[PDB]
């Protein structure tokens, strides 16, 4: 049961994970078709942006330029999410056959075994509407926990906190695809009560 | 014995700037007073200990001791500098200095994406006297939450 | 404690007098140690600047006496003349012990031993080379005023006192 | 002790987490995401893989210098020795190899044995020789030695994925950064 096969840090990937945001944003700003720094190569130039500066610029992003990064987000965790779940076939999980006519069988598989992979933990608590909607519930979303607000400037920092949710998004939507189908998906808030986000699914 | 708290720069700037007895905590009167002379008596006192130096391994400086009052400092090997004043009544700080960099600064600058990297935004006039922001919500609370329970 | 290096400096200038005797090598002194001795004078005045909120007072400035040395020089405990002044520095290799005199003169002792009890035997140790300075320097009639130490006589006064320490 | 030591010793108090089934696939899906979106180009994802390679190595240098405190390094033995000997190991859990330096020692190479940011990709016939994969180490190493004042230039040789040769990288000092002291 205790499998102790390698590893690596969970840091490293925490904040790599933190910046495939402005990698998304710096591949749409920058999609190469016809203040920001330079570097020095053998006989070729780079130009760049840091990270900050380009969270601040999707501060002042477009809106249509908005949901056009947006959907790149949710593409790399549907990526990301499908080959995670394929690797969790492995695991050989009895829950389930194909189609998930008992959806809430699979939502105890995935705050289970899926969000203790990536997040070292279980989620919390799962609540049921039962045409489909379930509720689910984290009191500390674990890449966001080194994430500062500034001082009392916090109707800013829930603007540039937010866009780093669409990769649980991902995640979710490429296990569900994983196992067939595509449906209606979003998130919440859901300010905790003792001392994170809420997803809904159907 | 904790009177003051300062940050210094790879860029030699005053970036944060703690006060005791219940003084500002933000880096605006107190502004250019001790920042510039602190620096050079740190810089100074460290250029003669890295000027008589024998051995491998070059030598940093560690406390500086008046009649009145101790500081206590630490370097990184980045060019970040932690400084804080004491009054003889404990021993040396360079624990609780290196755990406020292994516990404070990484958790809630650095690897904070949010605020910038200690850097000056890509100004000429990086030698001196650029005023920064190192303020957080939850930096400076869990900052006042280590130090004032020793006094 | 074990005082290793000593440094004299002038009250308003470049040192007078340096020794990096009882270390068994070659070490650089050549016109490194006016420039540190210089900067010291700088920091010294720096250092006394920067006021911390205290506003209180000596409510204390006054060590004892060990018996330091070899009839000592004095049997009492004194008084000292820097109560907001630099003290000592201390680092991973040396911690150096500086103590100033009521005339402006200070006198520098480089430590090689590493990491309170030290500022008492060492402000002990720096009265009497202060006192052997009085009495063997200040005397001679051929050393001007605020001049390099030329007196023979004083060498061995200082190492008999730094190997009678250890 | 030794900076053997030190790096196998932080392995004790290290929150660690599956090196494959998660961070490879990331890279992975991140590279997928710049092939596809260049339209299959080949080479300016290896600009943008050292653009982010450039902006996570200037924010994980502090996260290294805080785990284990350190003095600044000054050539290329201390370097090559901190490196191997500590870096990855806390960082990747591997450990490469030092060889090839220059006669006056400006340079070395970094043969690495296991890259657990490439296992079992065998990338197509295209993009086989136009194509550097692990760009991002290459990028670390050039933003985490940039921060302790240092210039320095980082770049592949040859790799296990499309060539016979192993996998290392290149390195120059570029001279040593000067601290700027005064007000003006």
């Amino acid at each position: 049961f205790e499998n102790s096969l390698p590893k690596v840090s969970q840091s490293v990937y925490q904040m790599l994970l933190n910046e495939m945001v402005p990698l998304a944003m710096g591949i749409e700003r920058q999609i190469s078709g016809d203040i920001k720094r330079l570097k020095i190569e053998e006989h070729h130039t780079v130009d760049i942006i840091r990270s900050h500066n380009l969270i601040h610029e999707l501060y002042k992003a477009d809106e249509e330029e908005k949901e056009k990064v947006l959907a790149r987000l949710r593409n790399i965790g549907f990526q990301i999410g499908l080959k995670l779940s394929e690797l969790l076939i492995f695991s050989n999980n009895p829950n389930l056959k194909f189609k998930e006519m008992d959806l809430l069988l699979i939502m105890k598989f995935i705050c289970r075994d899926v969000w203790k992979q990536i997040f070292g933990k279980q989620i919390d608590n799962l609540k049921t509407n039962h045409r489909g909607t379930f509720y689910l519930l984290d009191y500390d979303y674990r890449p966001i926990q080194s994430f500062s607000l500034e001082e009392d400037a916090k109707n800013e920092e829930l603007k540039m906190i937010e866009p780093f949710l669409e990769i649980p998004v991902g995640i979710i939507r490429g296990v569900l695809s994983s196992l067939g189908y595509s449906s209606e998906e979003v998130i919440c808030l859901a300010s905790f009560i003792d001392r994170g986000v809420s997803f809904h699914v159907q | 014995g904790i009177y003051s708290f300062w940050i210094f720069d790879r860029h030699c700037n005053c970036i944060f700037d703690r006060e005791w007895t219940l003084a500002s905590n933000s880096a605006s009167k107190q502004n250019e007073e001790d920042a510039k002379l602190l620096y050079g008596m740190i810089f100074s006192l460290r250029s003669i200990t890295q000027k008589l130096s024998k051995g491998s391994v070059k030598n940093d400086i560690r406390s500086i001791s008046t009649g009145k009052y101790r500081v206590h400092t630490y370097c990184t090997a980045s060019g970040l500098w932690f400084v804080l004043l004491s009054d003889f009544k404990q021993q040396s700080y360079t624990q609780v200095l290196q755990y406020i960099y292994s516990h404070i600064y990484v958790k809630y600058v650095s690897n904070n994406l949010l605020s910038p990297y200690d850097f000056a935004e890509n100004e000429n006039e990086m030698r001196g006297q650029g005023t920064r922001k190192i303020t957080n919500r939850n930096f400076i609370s869990v900052l006042e939450s280590f130090l004032a329970p020793m006094v | 404690m074990a005082i290793e290096t000593i440094l004299v400096i002038n009250k308003s200038g470049g040192l007078i007098y340096q020794r990096n005797f009882t270390n068994d090598e070659q070490k650089l002194n050549s016109n490194e140690y006016l420039i540190l001795a210089s900067t010291l004078h700088g920091v010294f005045a720096i250092a006394s600047q920067l006021t911390p909120k205290a506003l209180q007072l000596t409510q204390n400035t006054i060590p004892y006496i060990p018996y330091v040395g070899m009839d000592d020089f004095f049997k009492e405990p004194f008084t000292n003349w820097n109560k907001s002044g630099l003290r000592q520095l201390c680092t991973d290799q040396f911690t150096m012990f500086i103590y100033q005199t009521l005339t402006g003169l200070k006198f520098v002792a480089i430590s090689s031993s590493v990491m309170n009890l030290a500022i008492q035997i060492a402000d002990n140790f720096l009265r009497k080379v202060y006192c052997l300075y009085s009495d063997y320097v200040m005397k001679d009639p051929s050393y001007s005023m605020e001049m390099p130490i030329r007196s023979n006589l004083f060498d061995e006064k200082v190492k008999k006192m730094v190997e009678n320490l250890q | 002790r030794s900076l053997k030591a030190m790096g196998e010793e932080i392995w004790k108090n290290k929150t660690e987490k599956i090196n494959t089934e998660l961070f490879t696939l990331t890279y992975g899906s991140i590279v997928a995401q710049l092939c596809q979106d260049y339209e299959r180009d080949f080479n300016k994802v290896n600009d943008h893989l050292y653009s982010m390679g450039y902006n996570i190595g200037c924010r994980l240098i502090e996260d290294f210098l805080a785990r284990t405190a350190l003095p600044r390094c000054e050539n290329l033995v201390k370097t090559s020795e901190v490196l191997s000997k500590c870096a990855f190991k806390i960082f990747l859990n591997i450990t490469p190899n030092i060889t090839n330096w220059s006669h006056n020692k400006d340079t070395f190479s970094l043969i690495l044995d296991e890259n657990p940011l490439a296992d079992f990709v065998e990338l197509p016939m295209d993009a086989m020789k136009s194509l550097w994969y692990s760009n991002i180490l290459c990028g670390v190493l050039k933003g985490s030695l940039e921060m302790v004042q240092l210039d320095c230039d980082v770049w592949f040789v040859s790799d296990i994925l499309r060539g016979d040769s192993q996998t290392e990288i290149k390195v120059k000092l570029n001279r040593i950064l000067k601290d700027e002291i005064p007000i003006g």
